[PDB]
């Protein structure tokens, strides 16, 4: 059981990991695609004044 | 002379780590030994500075 207790602590932070490592990736994803529609916005314009 | 005295001189010394380590390692957790054992027994050998 002494073991047992570090095996599972060796899972916990190694999913708490995991999962920060998850944050960065949407944290980062949800931005860069921000960053992409308001690219799009701003030929979007263009084309809707030409429509 | 004094080379002469202790008459198991490997006997004496051996005796001597095994019980600091044994001692200090009895202590320490498993695992807290495992990845330290290194330092863990280097120091239970010598008086720490």
């Amino acid at each position: 059981l002494a073991i047992e207790i570090t095996t599972n602590s060796q899972e916990a932070a190694a999913k708490h990991e995991a999962q920060r490592l998850e944050q960065e990736a949407r944290g980062r994803l949800e931005r860069q695609k921000i960053l992409d529609q308001s690219e799009a916005e701003k030929a979007r314009k263009e084309l809707l004044e030409l429509e | 002379a004094k080379l002469f005295s202790v008459p198991d001189f490997v006997g004496d010394a051996c005796k001597a780590i095994a019980s600091r380590v044994r001692g200090a390692v009895a202590s320490v957790t498993f695992d807290d030994f495992h990845k330290n054992s290194a330092r863990i027994i280097r120091m239970a050998v010598f008086g720490f500075e």
